[PDB]
């Protein structure tokens, strides 16, 4: 003998959670994929001495490619 | 000294209504109509 359980309408909360997850993932999965691709294909720099008669650009003092960009 | 006749009548009518309402709370065999 199954009975009906009276509950508040959970459609709207579930829909909001689905929409928020969808938008965050839509904008974040490409970001994570690009970060991983950059990390495995364009590695960090190395601390090298400044060559004689050479003034580096201001962005050449950082090691992470994203930070340099 | 027990219920008064008006109290008995009101209690009986409310009892029949409540039992009917509880009977209406049951689920038919197809009630959870799950969409595909
Ligand atoms: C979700 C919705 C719900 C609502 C959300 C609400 C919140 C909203 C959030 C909004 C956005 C958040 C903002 C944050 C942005 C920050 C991004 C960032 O900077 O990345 C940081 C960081 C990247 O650092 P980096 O500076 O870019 O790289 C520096 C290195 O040079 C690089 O190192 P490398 O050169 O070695 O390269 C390694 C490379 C590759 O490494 C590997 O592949 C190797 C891995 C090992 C596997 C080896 C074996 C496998 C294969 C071998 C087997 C096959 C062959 C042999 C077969 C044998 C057969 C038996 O991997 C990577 O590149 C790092 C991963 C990149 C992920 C970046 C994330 C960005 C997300 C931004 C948007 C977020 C939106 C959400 C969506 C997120 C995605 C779903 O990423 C990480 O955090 C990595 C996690 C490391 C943690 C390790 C775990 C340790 C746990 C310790 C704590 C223990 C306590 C318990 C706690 C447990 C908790 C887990």
């Amino acid at each position: 003998k199954r009975l009906f359980i009276i509950k508040p309408s959970g459609f709207y909360d579930r829909r909001f959670l689905k929409l928020m997850r969808f938008y965050i993932l839509l904008t974040g999965i490409p970001v994570a994929i690009g970060i991983t691709l950059v990390n495995v294909f364009i590695g960090e720099a190395e601390l090298a001495d400044i060559p004689e008669g050479y003034v580096p650009e201001h962005w050449e003092y950082f090691k992470h490619p994203i930070s340099r960009w | 000294s027990g219920y008064t006749p008006d109290e008995k009548l009101r209690l009986q009518q409310l009892r029949e209504l409540r039992r009917r309402w509880l009977k209406d709370q049951e689920l038919s065999p197809r009630e959870p109509v799950l969409p595909p």
